[PDB]
């Protein structure tokens, strides 16, 4: 009961791979023989099967969130009913993967969405994957077990993951949910790798300080304010920071720090703060540029990203756009035009399609490798899109 | 600054 203190190092995973190939199953026996073997509540097929809507960046995708503890560390994990919710999932950051569990049945081995998903885990930034190789309860050989063991390693290395490192539980999710004591260890076996192979995360306020810019204001005789949230990290009264995007890169120093009239000595991540700076002039600071500490971030104008598409339901375009498509690209508290480079021998893109796309923005904007954005059109947002690999 | 309960706002002074 001590656990409502929530100390325990705090992990974010979740279930990918083909459909039915029983990520939900492998859900549901990890949180019952959790709760059997340590403490906590145990969670059925049918709670997890039927995940609720929940909105990412104006997309509509459905995840189930289920929560379980092993001895030493706490794990918040994600289980979705289709692709298409993954697909979504992974671009937006809607829901975070520390490390994911990519579920392969034994029995058909991998699949196009087994591929798909270890693709999207590189792109996006998932920066590890565990196998859970299921229904091994419908396999009774070994030349087909090691067959598939095989085929995955080199799928995983086919896509930068390392293959020969990886912890592959050879398992039966339903068996395990039904009570089988061998088959139940092999889910402590699983939890085991969550706990020793996927190191615990690095806190926002743990990372280099990151402020998008929102208002900027003067305080006659006592220099510029500018607004926003801290993304990350905190800053100090004294420290230095640097100015970046948009604009040439500027230095200055925070000289003072308020949230709620209140002056503090800092400013930490998810807090609403206004940040006093020296020696910079209002005509000198704008929307959208942000504060960071110095040589943490860069401006770029092109990268590589994959993006989604928003269905006609999901509110977006009614239509495909085709090449020669310029429209805003939203970081942080801005918008940029940018220019696209589609894949070789594609001319349009469907509403609802994800696909790789080059993007060259008019202007530099401060980003890095995961960065979200949005992408918005007269007047709506028709795309959610994430950096896989800043140009220059 | 000029928030007050979460809404951007600051000063700094
Ligand atoms: N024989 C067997 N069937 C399983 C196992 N795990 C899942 N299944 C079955 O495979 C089907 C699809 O599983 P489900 O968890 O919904 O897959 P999902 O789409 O990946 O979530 C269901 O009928 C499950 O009962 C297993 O270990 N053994
Ligand atoms: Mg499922
Ligand atoms: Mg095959």
């Amino acid at each position: 009961k001590e656990k409502f203190e929530r100390t325990k190092p705090h992990v974010n995973v979740g279930t990918i791979g083909h459909v039915d190939h029983g990520k939900t199953t492998l859900t549901a026996a990890i949180t019952t023989v959790l709760a059997k073997t340590y403490g906590g509540a145990a969670r059925a097929f049918d709670q997890i099967d039927n995940a609720p809507e929940e909105k990412a960046r104006g997309i509509t995708i459905n995840t189930s969130h289920v929560e379980y503890d092993t001895p030493t560390r706490h794990y918040a994990h994600v289980d979705c009913p289709g692709h298409a919710d993954y697909v979504k999932n992974m671009i937006t950051g809607a829901a975070q993967m520390d490390g994911a569990i990519l579920v392969v049945a034994a029995t058909d081995g991998p699949m196009p969405q087994t591929r798909e998903h270890i693709l999207l885990g590189r792109q996006v930034g998932v920066p590890y994957i565990i196998v859970f190789l299921n229904k091994c309860d419908m396999v009774d050989d070994e030349e087909l077990l090691e067959l598939v063991e095989m085929e995955v390693r080199e799928l995983l290395s086919q896509y930068d993951f390392p293959g020969d490192d990886t912890p592959i539980v050879r398992g039966s999710a339903l068996k395990a949910l039904e009570g089988d004591a061998e088959w139940e260890a092999k889910i402590l076996e699983l939890a085991g790798f969550l706990d020793s192979y996927i190191p615990e995360p690095e806190r926002a306020i743990d990372k280099p300080f990151l402020l998008p810019i929102e208002d900027v204001f003067s305080i006659s005789g006592r220099g510029t304010v500018v607004t926003g949230r801290v993304e990350r990290g905190i800053i100090k009264v004294g420290e230095e920071v640097e100015i970046v995007g948009i604009k040439e890169t500027q230095k200055s120093t925070c000289t003072g720090v308020e949230m709620f009239r209140k002056l503090l000595d800092e400013g930490r991540a998810g807090e609403n703060v206004g940040v006093l700076l020296r020696g910079i002039k209002r005509e000198e600071i704008e929307r959208g540029q942000v504060l960071a500490k110095p040589g943490t971030i860069k401006p770029h104008t092109k990268f590589e990203s994959e993006v989604y598409i928003l269905s006609k339901d999901e509110g977006g375009r009614h239509t495909p756009f085709f090449k020669g498509y310029r429209p805003q690209f939203y970081f942080r508290t801005t918008d940029v035009t940018g220019t696209i480079e589609l894949p070789e021998g594609v001319e349009m893109v469907m509403p609802g399609d994800n696909i790789k796309m080059v993007v060259t923005l008019i202007h530099p904007i401060a980003m890095d490798d995961g960065l979200r954005f949005a992408i918005r059109e007269g007047g709506r947002t028709v795309g959610a899109g994430v950096v896989a690999k800043v140009l220059g | 600054s000029c928030n007050c309960f979460c809404y951007p706002c600051c000063s700094c002074x």
